[PDB]
């Protein structure tokens, strides 16, 4: 199949720079106009730049002109975006995309996206607390409170990903402190609470912080 | 070129016929395309050139229109179709409509409610979170009240809601009450009271510290 | 000197709207300019697929370039030029649809660059093929190869630019050329 895979996203302080890459596979990359398109959280799709097949001509949205530079390496089938002088408003998911029919203004193939966060706040791993729930016979609920981390995201699984059914991991809310928190819950049979241990596996890749927390009765 | 999409959101039952419109500020002939975007995913082309369905895309999707006014139709809405839909003019350099969020309408479902005291671990710091959980309900609209020794709380709770479940179309909701270690030890009875369309009277779940 | 001429014109979305309108206008201008009985015209739009918008017999019955192209629906999909040329060679130059056995066969392929598809156009080798370019991507190294392939030889006499070609005073005598 045809695909585009972005990489390079992360947390940058305002004024800093960051470089995104997008590897193409399964199609003749060198024939296509290539784009970067971004989406701020809960907002619409905004094209910020594109580049002709040969890579001579380049183009930029007024929001990014002078600060970002698009380029491509047709020999490795890779597309690049150098972002400089980064502002808070540049925080978004960044996609690469190809032009339909080589150079139309419709989009053909899209990458998976890469998140960029521009903030002067520093990364911080979460604290994890149990939401505690045996001789009863109905269903019980239990969970983990994942508190006070920055930036997004954190991932949560149960029993190392073995337990997926009945899990609900809520969206992160931003607190007055400027740190995120969320809860993840799962419902299980009440009869199980004494015979199987439930462990939520929290991972905050930004802070290299992984946590396994047994939620006991 | 401004693209005005309509409506912003809609709710329809599985099997219902769904219609989304898109208006351009000038004639754009047929340079009008439709994308589907599911949560945490890239957009995906459904229709190019106003009416041309792309291979792989289910035949329940169709597009029509030319000039200024265009329409995306889903002939029979399925669970999979829960997503945001965008029109996009390719007449000049790309511009998008604001998007339409499609939710799945289902039968009413009462929440199951659970309360969670703050952990002893969190209490080591000057911090107390009390969590109320409403599980697997429909519709999304639900009211949650926090009472501390029967005193109604204000401006110290916070709600988060899951997106619609991909199998049963229900929602879940957490309400977190945040109080200082000191304020938590000052009171005994902690209760959350849930009001929802599917409940004939409010459910209160409570514990004594 | 009789000429049966087919316009094979690019309806794909890579063209800018104004560029496609220029193609429509170009075809109508040529038909209006080269209006004498020696000329007959057919027009085929191509993109992902191919549609005969009008054949030689339609042209003869109406002979109104504006009416003949009135109902063209812009395809706005991909660019299968190779399959399109083969389609013309086998499906359009027919006595069935009004082609003349004594007439010189001429194809004006109007397009903006390289094709989505590939293959061969052996079936069109007895047809005199002009390539008329429009767009900023029409002559690159990406497309040089494809355009040479489509054009009659020497390509330097058959690869043209719509913008300069349409102004030629002696356009109708040019398309009648048979020694080359
Ligand atoms: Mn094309």
């Amino acid at each position: 199949e045809v695909q585009l895979l972005e990489s390079g996203g992360g947390l940058v302080q305002p004024g800093g720079s960051l470089r995104l890459s997008c590897a193409a596979s399964g199609f003749t990359f060198s024939r296509y106009v290539m784009w970067w398109v971004r989406q701020a959280p809960g907002k619409g799709l905004e094209w910020v730049s594109y580049i002709w097949p040969s890579g001579g001509n380049t183009y930029y949205a007024d929001s990014v002109k002078g600060r970002f530079t698009i380029s491509r390496d047709n020999s490795k089938n890779t597309l690049y975006l150098q972002m400089n002088s980064l502002r808070a408003e540049d925080t978004a998911v960044y996609y690469c995309a190809s032009s339909y029919d080589f150079w139309s203004n419709a989009f053909d193939i899209w990458g998976q996206g890469t998140m960029v966060t521009v903030s002067s706040a520093s990364t911080k791993g979460p604290s994890v607390f149990p939401l505690a729930p045996s001789t009863s016979e109905s269903t019980a609920a239990l969970g983990c409170l994942v508190k006070d981390y920055f930036p997004e995201p954190v991932t949560v699984s149960w029993n190392s990903g073995a337990l997926t059914s009945g899990v609900h991991t809520f969206p992160a809310v931003l607190q007055s402190s400027g740190l995120y928190s969320l809860s993840s819950v799962v419902t299980v049979p009440s009869s199980s609470l004494g015979t199987k241990t439930y462990t939520c596996n929290v991972d905050h890749k930004p802070s290299n912080t992984k946590v396994d927390k047994r939620v006991e009765s | 070129i401004q693209m005005t999409q309509s409506p912003s959101s809609l709710s329809a039952s599985v099997g219902d016929r769904v219609t989304i419109t898109c208006r351009a500020s000038q004639s754009i002939g047929s340079y009008l395309n439709w994308y589907q975007q599911k949560t945490g995913k890239a957009p995906k082309a459904l229709i190019y050139a106003a009416s041309s369905l792309q291979s792989g895309v289910p035949s329940r999707f169709s597009g029509s229109g030319s000039g200024t006014d265009f329409t995306l139709t889903i002939s029979s809405l399925q669970l999979e179709d829960f997503a945001t839909y965008y029109c996009q003019q390719s007449y000049s350099t790309p511009s998008f409509g604001q998007g339409t969020k499609v939710e799945i309408k289902r039968t009413v479902a009462a929440p199951s409610v659970f309360i969670f005291p703050p952990s002893d671990e969190q209490l080591k710091s000057g911090t107390a979170s009390v969590v109320c959980l409403l599980n697997n309900f429909y519709p999304r609209e639900a009211k949650v009240q926090w009472k501390v020794d029967n005193a109604l709380q204000s401006g110290n709770s916070q709600e988060s809601v899951t997106e619609q479940d991909s199998k049963d179309s229900t929602y879940s909701l957490s309400s977190t009450l945040t109080l200082s270690k000191a304020d938590y030890e000052k009171h005994k009875v902690y209760a959350c009271e849930v009001t929802h369309q599917g409940l004939s009277s409010p459910v209160t779940k409570s514990f004594n510290r | 000197g009789n000429v049966d001429l087919v316009f094979l014109f690019d309806g794909s979305m890579s063209l800018q709207p104004d560029e496609f309108q220029k193609i429509l206008d170009f075809m109508k201008d040529v038909m209006k300019k080269c209006s004498n009985t020696s000329y007959q015209f057919a027009a085929v739009q191509f993109s992902t697929s191919y549609k005969t918008e009008f054949d030689f017999s339609d042209y003869v019955k109406w002979k109104d370039p504006d009416a003949l192209l009135k109902h063209v629906k812009h395809m706005l999909l991909l660019t299968n030029t190779f399959g399109a040329i083969n389609y013309v060679a086998t499906e359009v130059f027919r006595e069935e649809l009004g082609a003349r056995p004594d007439a010189t066969k001429v194809l004006i392929i109007i397009t903006d660059g390289e094709a989505t598809d590939s293959g061969n156009i052996d079936a069109a080798k007895d047809i005199i093929r002009y390539i008329i370019g429009i767009g900023k991507h029409f002559q690159t190294k990406e497309s040089q190869e494809t355009l040479h392939k489509f054009a009659s030889k020497p390509a330097s006499e058959f690869v043209k630019i719509l913008d300069t070609f349409e102004k030629l005073k002696d356009l109708c005598t040019e398309l009648q050329k048979k020694i080359y």
